[PDB]
């Protein structure tokens, strides 16, 4: 639906019918956007951390950059020197071109997988199903967290579109 | 009265003191052996 | 560079692999035996497939007291015959 | 009342888009 | 004065492969124990006595279903120290009672403090501004609000998130059914900050890579960059014109752009943390009172708001008995809410 | 007796647009909850 | 609909007071030399 | 002794294959024994 | 010019105008307290301290005046229900008036200190530059704080020269303001021992007196002065903010869990007294004692105080509210008028059944009735076509003991189901829902609102400490990094010790 | 408990085998740092 | 700068800007009090938490 | 030329030693039957 609560309705019913949280493509999608936001604050904080001093303390440091200037406005070597020591040297970029490529590629690829998760659950290839996967020696079902997810999904399934189903299986 | 949990409290205090003590003991030792050149 | 020997140097050296062709399988086998002897179950208190329930009961042995929790589990463990 | 409020706020935002695009500070190279 | 303190300081701050520092005394044990406790628990430890769940590789769970689960609700907010009055020094009992959960959460909290002190420490030695540390306050606000404040407002640690993939998914669905958390405007702001952060990440990366100056002859453009070159490697002017004509507006100040990239995800995480602080007290954005008054009186009035509450009602009734075993909910079939046929 | 610590204050035009957009969007978000 | 009627003045002051603040600062920046 | 003897590409290949062996064993386990639902 | 988010930095080097700004802030806060108390006095209903106490009415500052001994009005009532009292000047109105007058005096002082900012006192006698000796200021202010802390505990709380503080029984039935003696044993550290509160202020006050004298007489070590930048006033802001968010988390926790300084008659019950059926257990015990002593069911329950029954109701649980459900609790379920009495349910066999109470987590809850062994005996079904436990099938009736419905029994299914729906909330009350146009949806109490605001503020002030601490320790690079930063300082190996050029 | 000895024994032999192959250089490294 | 009667009285109290004690001074004594304070906070925390249970200290409203 | 026992050596092995032990434990679990 084209609305805010209609979006939530779509997401809730999607979980009931395809177990999207347990699909690896939605999981890659979450890595895409959690990673994208991490690297966004990351790149933002490093570049801001190594701005070359060009201003007094009473002005915004943003005036130290002039639109169209030829020279870079921060010291990438100092940024590399800080972040390489935060982790280790070879976990830090020193090539700005490949750094900015990684920034481009990580969220874009993750969101491609997210879109492909929706597109392939459209044809009912659903998330992993571990309902009653763990069985004891006698054959008692031992519940896992997957079975608790299933209980929540059953509640969404039995209430959604409450007047729309006449037959026991909600096949589409 | 020293309840079981107050005894347990003292055991926690001693354990952590021992852990911090050996850690700094080892660290001071090594820093004295491998000094920087100035 | 920070002075330590490069990793590519070390892992292509015969001496590295003489040492680690023993230490790596030995650790792997120690891990296997920790499970195969059943010792993992008893260190951590994890049920075996035959010790989740008593033969005819279907109720969880759920801890319900804070300061007698240790005795409750011990009581649950007795009732497995 | 509440419908008027929602639409009024919305309409202000569309007006703000107009001024931000066409009456922006021009970027000037130096 | 070059006493023992200054000599220790010398050794802690040596330029080695893994920088240590004074912060490392806190950071390294706590991070290592939090990670070691999570791998130990997910590999070997059960949740049978606290939740009625299997939860380790040893019991047959896989990477998606293992967890270190929260303690039993009867533990309250107990620290669950190994030497405390519940486990009484018994390591095995401690594991069965959920002691690994507070172990991970508390060593994790102090490890995160240590990582932020490390960001400050290294920044001061290299001589950079400490904005990376300031940005890391947002992950700390999230961890503290979700894993500590939220259960502390509730009845016990049991209702905190458990440390596992599927256990966290259960946590998301619990928050929809019980708190209607999608409706909460503080979550909404968090979503905007996370998705806007992902967007800024993709667009700035793609913009740099497609306004590059030709500074080499190869078809691979990565080599045509030198870390000490003084020139911008891409054209801010061409980038500005492209977006002005595609989108209407564009960045013109490269320093503002990169501060904005800090600002947006960090502010978003901070807002979501505030809303979870409210959920600790059940101070939810659950309802719109005006919608409920109309719907109570007018059985033809239906919106997507009212549709979603019915879904929440299903979640609560169908998941509560298994999800809250200490409550001993017995809900006969005839009281379960269900639509027609299903 | 003029105080030497006075300083002029600035708000440029892009900051005004940014600020107004933030306030209007926050109002558009929170108004529904104010009316409830 | 039975909305809270304070919602109106709450929304109006929410927009107006900070918007007016920003306009004062901007206009007196333009009027500087 | 001296680093250089065993070529890195052979180290990489042998290590890669051990990863594939151990990960295949875990996927095998999803269909047998505990957690197989059988 | 200055960006908008920096306008207040013009005070950093101007102690006189800093004092003026701090005077103006104090005047605003004092005026808020006076005007909030007047608004509360104009809306407060004092006529029923049993079923309409202040915490049902959205009162936020009234409980704080009552906590320390202000309990009466010049118009002749008190919050404990007495009439014809004379509180003297320090009534609720006299306290509000005093805060208003203080606000105006501080406003005038702020104007003086703003105009006459160039006072010789603020200049360093050797250099003539503006300068504040922060280390000696700390010992002076800590010394004054210690004296005030000590006098608060020794004179006000003890009743030596002062009214004492609010104290009550474990069930919040008989609270009043009482002089309180210090507890000097280990129970003084029990949060529920009011005696520990007195002891704390006497003992910590003395310690602060001593520590204050120390900090006046002993200068800081050179090593701590450089490391903490004790010449930079912004280091005081950073550590002051850290102490303040520490305190804010503590008062949020003690408000939520309860303590001797957050009594239930002033702020309402806690959520945990519902979780653990704290009041329901006490009610049952009293009914047993009567039943064991020969009284009838009707006499046992009619002897239960209405105030105690009202605590055993989920509508007074502060974990039942909503973020945008505004106003007093009375705006939700109504103004409580009377206990209806204890509902006893029975089936056709005459077995007693017990309604399963609503846990605080659930906005809604099904209606389920068990026998004493927790076996389901009756419910309100959703799908009727395979109901086996309906009230109709099981012949469920309800009888009331105590309260206004005492001695009555109802047998028609619709009326019985009506009271069973109410019984999931605990004891059942009659409410006036018309006076306030109450909407029937639960709101939280001042305990809930206090806790939420202070946890949120505590968390945000953590960011303030990080920000101002960063600005203190990194002042030299606030505008940017050195334009001549040598690549050797940041590349690996050149120095043995990171950032130390003497270790090349 | 014999299973404790069964588990630690492969680890103990691995410690002693690595010490055999490294002790000449180990003593040489400790000597240089003195 | 403007002199006042009250300013003259308080002058000695704002005259030692920047005066320090050599070296580490009283730092080691400060560290002792910090560590004692840490154990104090731990005691009162664990009592409230019921991790530390003492005789005759009943952490409950039932202590009035 | 290079040392053998450094901080890097310790950091590597505190991670790598338990990892291998755990991998052998989890490998053995793939043959447990109920
Ligand atoms: C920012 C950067 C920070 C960086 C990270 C720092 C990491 C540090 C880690 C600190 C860990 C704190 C652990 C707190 C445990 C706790 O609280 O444990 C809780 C205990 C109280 O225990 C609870 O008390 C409850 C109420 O009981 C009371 O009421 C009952 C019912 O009537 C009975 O009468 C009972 O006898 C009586 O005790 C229930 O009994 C619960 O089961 C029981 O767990 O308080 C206590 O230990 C102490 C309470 C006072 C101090 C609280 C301040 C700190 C936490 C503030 C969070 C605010 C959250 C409020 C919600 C929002
Ligand atoms: C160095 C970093 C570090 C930090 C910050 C922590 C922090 C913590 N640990 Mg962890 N731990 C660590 C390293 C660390 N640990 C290491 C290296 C190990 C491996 C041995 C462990 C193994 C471990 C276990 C098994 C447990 C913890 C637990 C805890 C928690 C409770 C600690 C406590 O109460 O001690 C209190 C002790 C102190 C504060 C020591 C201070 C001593 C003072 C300053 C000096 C005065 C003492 C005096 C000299 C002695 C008087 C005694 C006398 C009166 C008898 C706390 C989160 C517990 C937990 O997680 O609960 C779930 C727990 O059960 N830790
Ligand atoms: C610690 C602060 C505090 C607390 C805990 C209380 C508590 C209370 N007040 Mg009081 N009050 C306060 C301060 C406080 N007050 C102040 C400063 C004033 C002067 C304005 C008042 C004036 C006042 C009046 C006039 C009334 C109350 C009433 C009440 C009661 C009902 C509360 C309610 O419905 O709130 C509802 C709370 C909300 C709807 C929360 C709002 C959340 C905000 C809007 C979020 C803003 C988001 C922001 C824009 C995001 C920025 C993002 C950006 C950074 C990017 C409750 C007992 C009422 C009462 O019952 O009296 C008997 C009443 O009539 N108060
Ligand atoms: C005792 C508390 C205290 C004091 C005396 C100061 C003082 C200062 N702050 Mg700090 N700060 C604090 C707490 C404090 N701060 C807290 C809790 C935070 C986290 C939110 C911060 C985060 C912070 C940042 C990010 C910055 C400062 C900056 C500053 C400096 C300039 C501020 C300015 O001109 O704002 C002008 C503000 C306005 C003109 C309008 C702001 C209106 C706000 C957002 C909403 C209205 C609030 C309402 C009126 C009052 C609510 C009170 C609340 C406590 C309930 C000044 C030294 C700035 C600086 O470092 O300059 C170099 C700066 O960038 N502060
Ligand atoms: C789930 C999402 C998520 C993860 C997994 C994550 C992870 C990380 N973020 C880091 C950094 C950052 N994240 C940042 C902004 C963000 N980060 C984001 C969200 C995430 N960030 C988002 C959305 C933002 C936008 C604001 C910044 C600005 C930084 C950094 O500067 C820092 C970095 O260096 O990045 C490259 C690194 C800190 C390393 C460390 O603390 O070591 C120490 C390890 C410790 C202290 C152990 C912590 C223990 C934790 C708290 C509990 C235990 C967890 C278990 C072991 C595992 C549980 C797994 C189950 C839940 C499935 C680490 C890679
Ligand atoms: C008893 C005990 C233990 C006592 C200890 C006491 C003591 C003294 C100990 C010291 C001894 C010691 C070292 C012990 C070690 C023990 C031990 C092993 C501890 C380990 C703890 C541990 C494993 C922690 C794990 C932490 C962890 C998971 C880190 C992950 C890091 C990681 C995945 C990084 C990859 C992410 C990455 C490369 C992101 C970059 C993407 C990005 C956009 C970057 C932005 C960016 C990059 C640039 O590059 C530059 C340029 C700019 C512009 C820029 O935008
Ligand atoms: C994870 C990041 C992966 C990035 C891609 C992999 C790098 C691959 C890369 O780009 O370069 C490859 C790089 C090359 O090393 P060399 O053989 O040249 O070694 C030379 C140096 O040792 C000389 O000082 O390999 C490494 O640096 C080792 C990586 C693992 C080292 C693990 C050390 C132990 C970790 C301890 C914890 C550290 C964190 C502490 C703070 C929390
Ligand atoms: C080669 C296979 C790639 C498949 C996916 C595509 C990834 C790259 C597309 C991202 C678009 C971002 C916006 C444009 C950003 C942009 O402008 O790109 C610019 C960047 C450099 O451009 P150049 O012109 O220098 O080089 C590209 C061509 O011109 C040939 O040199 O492009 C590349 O680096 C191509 C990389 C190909 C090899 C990448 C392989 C990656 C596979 C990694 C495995 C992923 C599996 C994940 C499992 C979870
Ligand atoms: C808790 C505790 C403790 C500790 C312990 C520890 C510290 C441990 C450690 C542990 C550890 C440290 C472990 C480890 C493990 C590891 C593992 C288990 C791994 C695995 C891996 C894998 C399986 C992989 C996979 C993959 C991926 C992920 C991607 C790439 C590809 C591949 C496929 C390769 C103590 C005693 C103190 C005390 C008590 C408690
Ligand atoms: C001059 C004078 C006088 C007078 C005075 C007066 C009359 C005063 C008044 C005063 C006042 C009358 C004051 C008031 C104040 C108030 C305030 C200051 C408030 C504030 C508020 C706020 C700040 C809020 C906020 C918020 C909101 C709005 C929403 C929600 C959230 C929050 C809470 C954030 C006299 C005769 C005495 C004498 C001398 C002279
Ligand atoms: C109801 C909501 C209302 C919110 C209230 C908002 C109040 C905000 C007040 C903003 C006041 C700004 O204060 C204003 O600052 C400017 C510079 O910035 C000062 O201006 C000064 O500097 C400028 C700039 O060189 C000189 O040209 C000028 O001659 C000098 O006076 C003004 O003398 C002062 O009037
Ligand atoms: C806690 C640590 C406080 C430092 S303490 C300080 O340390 C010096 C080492 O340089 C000694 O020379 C000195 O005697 C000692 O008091
Ligand atoms: C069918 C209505 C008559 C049966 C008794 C109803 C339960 S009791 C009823 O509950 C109302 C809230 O719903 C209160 O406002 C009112 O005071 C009270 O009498
Ligand atoms: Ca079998
Ligand atoms: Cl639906
Ligand atoms: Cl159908
Ligand atoms: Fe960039
Ligand atoms: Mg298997």
């Amino acid at each position: 639906p084209l609305g805010i609560s209609g979006t939530f309705n779509f997401m809730i019913v999607f979980q009931a019918e395809h177990n999207i949280l347990m699909h690896p493509f939605h999981q890659l999608g979450v890595a895409g956007v959690f990673g994208g936001a991490l690297f966004c604050a990351m790149h933002g904080s490093l570049v801001t951390s190594s701005l070359i001093r060009e201003t007094t303390e009473t002005e915004s440091a943003n005036y130290g950059y002039k639109f169209g200037q030829e020279e870079e406005t921060y010291n990438i070597v100092a940024a590399h020197g800080y972040f390489g020591r935060l982790i280790f040297q070879y976990a830090s970029f020193n090539n700005s071109r490949s750094l900015h490529f990684f920034l481009a590629a990580w969220p874009v690829v993750g969101v491609w997988f997210a879109a492909l998760g929706i597109s392939t659950m459209a044809f009912n290839l659903n998330g992993f199903n571990f309902n009653h996967s763990v069985i004891d020696a006698k054959g008692n079902v031992i519940n896992t967290w997957a079975d608790i997810i299933n209980r929540a999904n059953l509640g969404m399934e039995v209430m959604h579109e409450r007047n729309a189903h006449n037959f026991p299986l909600d096949l589409a | 009265t020293i309840t079981p949990s107050l005894k347990g409290f003292f055991i926690g205090l001693l354990s952590g003191a021992v852990v911090l003590g050996l850690t700094f003991a080892v660290l001071i030792a090594i820093s004295q052996i491998d000094k920087v050149q100035r | 560079t920070t002075g330590e020997r490069p990793f590519s140097d070390i892992i292509t050296s015969v001496r590295y692999w003489v040492i680690h062709s023993i230490t790596i399988p030995a650790l792997f086998i120690a891990g296997w035996l920790f499970v195969s002897t059943g010792l993992a179950y008893d260190v951590f208190g994890t049920p075996r497939p035959d010790s989740y329930y008593a033969q005819e009961q279907r109720s969880i042995p759920l801890v319900t007291d804070r300061f007698e929790a240790k005795q409750q589990v011990e009581t649950f463990l007795e009732q497995l015959k | 009342m509440e419908t008027i409020t929602y639409v009024f706020i919305f309409a202000c935002i569309i007006a703000l888009f107009f001024f931000a695009i066409f009456f922006r500070e021009p970027p000037r190279i130096t | 004065e070059r006493g023992w303190f200054d000599i220790l300081d010398d050794w802690l701050k040596r330029d080695r492969f893994v920088f240590v520092g004074w912060s490392g005394i806190l950071l390294f044990p706590c991070a290592y124990l939090a990670l070691g406790g999570w791998l130990t628990g997910t590999t070997f430890v059960t949740s049978w006595y606290t939740h009625g769940l299997a939860s380790s590789y040893l019991e047959g769970c896989n990477f998606l279903t293992v967890a270190v689960s929260t303690p039993a609700n009867s533990m309250g907010h107990s620290l669950l120290l190994l030497w405390g009055p519940e486990a009484q020094g018994d390591f095995t009992r401690w594991c069965q009672l959920g002691g690994l959960w507070t172990f991970i959460a508390l060593h994790g909290a102090f490890g995160l403090i240590g990582f932020m002190l490390r960001q400050f420490e290294i920044a001061r030695l290299v001589g950079v501004r400490p904005y990376n540390a300031i940005a890391f306050s947002a992950p700390i606000a999230v961890f503290v609000s979700v894993f500590l404040i939220y259960p502390l407002g509730q009845s016990s640690w049991f209702f905190a998130p458990s440390f596992g993939v599927a256990a966290i998914f259960r946590f998301l669905l619990f928050f929809q059914g019980f708190h209607n958390w999608t409706l909460n405007p503080f979550h909404m702001m968090g979503v905007a900050g996370v998705l806007g952060g992902a967007l800024l990440c993709a667009i700035h990366g793609a913009t740099v890579e497609n306004t590059l100056f030709q500074d080499g002859e190869g078809a691979s453009t990565f080599r045509a960059f030198n870390p000490t070159q003084a020139e911008e490697t891409y054209s801010m002017v061409t980038a500005n014109r492209f977006w002005s004509q595609i989108f209407g507006i564009a960045f013109s100040n490269k320093r503002w752009l990169h501060f904005f990239m800090l600002f947006v995800p960090v502010t978003g995480l901070w807002m979501s943390a505030i809303g979870v602080v409210g959920l600790a007290l059940n101070l939810r954005s659950y309802d719109f009172i005006s919608q409920e008054i109309r719907a109570a009186e007018d059985p033809e009035f239906e919106t997507f708001y009212t549709k979603n509450l019915l879904l929440n009602e299903g979640i609560r009734a169908w998941m509560a008995p298994q999800d809250q075993p200490h409550e001993n909910f017995v809900f006969p079939e005839e009281v379960l809410p269900r639509g027609n046929a299903l | 007796e003029p105080n030497p610590n006075r300083q002029p204050v600035e708000l440029n035009r892009t900051s005004l647009y940014l600020g107004l957009l933030l306030i209007l969007v926050l109002a558009l978000l929170f108004s529904s909850y104010f009316f409830n | 609909m039975e909305v809270n009627q304070l919602g109106l003045i709450a929304t109006a002051l929410f927009v107006l007071v900070p918007s007016v603040f920003l306009i004062i600062l901007y206009v007196q920046t333009e009027s500087q030399q | 002794s001296e680093g250089g003897r065993i070529p890195l590409w052979i180290v990489a290949t042998v290590a890669g294959m051990g990863v594939i062996v151990i990960v295949g064993l875990f996927f095998y386990g999803a269909y047998a024994g505990l957690g197989s639902s059988l | 010019g200055l960006p908008w988010y920096r306008v207040h930095t013009v005070l950093i080097n101007d102690p006189g105008r800093l004092i003026a700004a701090h005077l103006m802030h104090t005047a605003l806060v004092a005026g808020w307290a006076g005007s909030m108390a007047l608004y509360e006095l104009a809306t407060f209903d004092p006529s029923d301290p049993v079923l309409n106490p202040m915490w049902r009415q959205g009162m936020f500052v009234l409980p704080f005046m009552a906590r320390l001994g202000v309990t009466g009005s010049w118009s002749g009532w008190s919050i404990t229900g007495e009439t014809g009292i004379d509180p003297g000047f320090w009534s609720f109105e006299g306290v509000a008036l005093a805060h208003i007058v203080l606000s105006g005096l501080l406003f005038l002082a702020a104007c003086w200190h703003w105009v006459y900012w160039d006072l010789e006192l603020f200049r360093d006698p050797r250099t003539g530059e503006p300068a504040l000796d922060l280390p000696k200021m700390f010992g002076i202010h800590l010394f004054l704080a210690g004296l005030l802390c000590f006098g608060f505990g020794a004179f006000h709380l003890t009743g030596l020269f002062g009214p004492g503080m609010w104290v009550s029984d474990p069930y919040g039935l008989t609270g009043s303001v009482q002089p309180v003696a210090p507890e000097w044993g280990p129970d003084g550290f029990n949060p529920y021992n009011p005696g520990g509160v007195v002891a704390h202020h006497i003992a910590a006050g003395i310690v602060g007196i001593i520590a204050g004298l120390f900090h006046i007489l002993v200068r800081p070590p050179q090593r701590l002065y450089k490391a903490l930048r004790m010449g930079n006033i912004e280091t005081v802001l950073s550590s002051s903010i850290a102490a303040v968010f520490f305190a804010a988390f503590v008062v949020a926790g003690t408000m939520w869990y309860g303590s001797a300084t957050t009594p239930i008659e002033l702020f309402g019950p806690t959520r945990y007294q519902w979780d653990s059926s704290y009041f329901q257990q006490e009610i049952n015990r009293r009914v047993q004692a009567s039943l064991a002593s020969g009284a009838t069911l009707e006499e046992a329950w009619s002897a239960i105080p209405e105030k105690l029954a009202f605590y055993d109701y989920i509508g007074n649980n502060p974990a039942k509210g909503g973020l945008f459900r505004t106003g007093p609790m009375n705006k939700g379920d109504g103004i409580a008028q009377a206990w209806k009495g204890h509902a006893v349910f029975r089936n056709k066999e005459g077995e007693e059944l017990f309604v399963r109470r609503m846990p605080a987590f659930f906005e809604s809850f099904p209606v389920i009735l068990t026998d004493k062994n927790g076996v389901v005996k009756a419910d309100i079904p959703f799908r009727r076509a395979e109901s086996k436990y309906s009230f109709e099938q099981q012949g469920v009736t309800v009888s009331f003991y105590g309260g206004e419905l005492n001695g009555q029994t109802f047998t028609d299914p619709p009326t019985v189901k009506s009271y069973a729906r109410k019984a999931i909330f605990g004891e059942i009350f009659e409410f006036d829902t018309e006076t306030l146009n109450s909407d029937g949806i639960f709101r939280t109490s001042p305990r809930g609102w206090f806790t939420f605001a202070h946890a949120v503020f505590a968390l945000l002030f953590f960011f303030g400490h990080i920000w101002h601490g960063a600005r203190t320790l990194f002042r030299d690079v606030f505008s940017g990094i050195d334009p001549e930063l040598s690549p050797e300082q940041v590349e690996w190996g050149f120095y043995q010790k990171v950032g130390d050029v003497t270790t090349r | 408990d014999w299973r404790v000895l069964v588990v630690l024994l492969p680890v103990l032999l691995a410690a002693g085998w690595a010490v055999r192959n490294i002790l000449p250089y180990a003593v040489k490294q400790v000597q240089k740092l003195l | 700068a403007r002199r006042t009667w009250l300013g003259d009285i308080l002058r000695p109290l704002n005259s030692e800007y920047g005066k320090v004690a050599p070296g580490w001074g009283t730092t080691p004594l400060m560290a002792v009090f910090m560590g004692l304070f840490l154990v104090f906070l731990l005691i009162i925390l664990e009592i409230y938490n019921s991790t530390l249970i003492l005789d005759g200290v009943n952490v409950s409203w039932k202590a009035l | 030329s290079y040392p053998i026992f450094t901080v890097r050596w310790v950091a590597v092995h505190t991670l790598a030693v338990p990892t291998i032990f755990f991998l052998g434990a989890i490998a053995a679990m793939q043959f447990i039957q109920r």
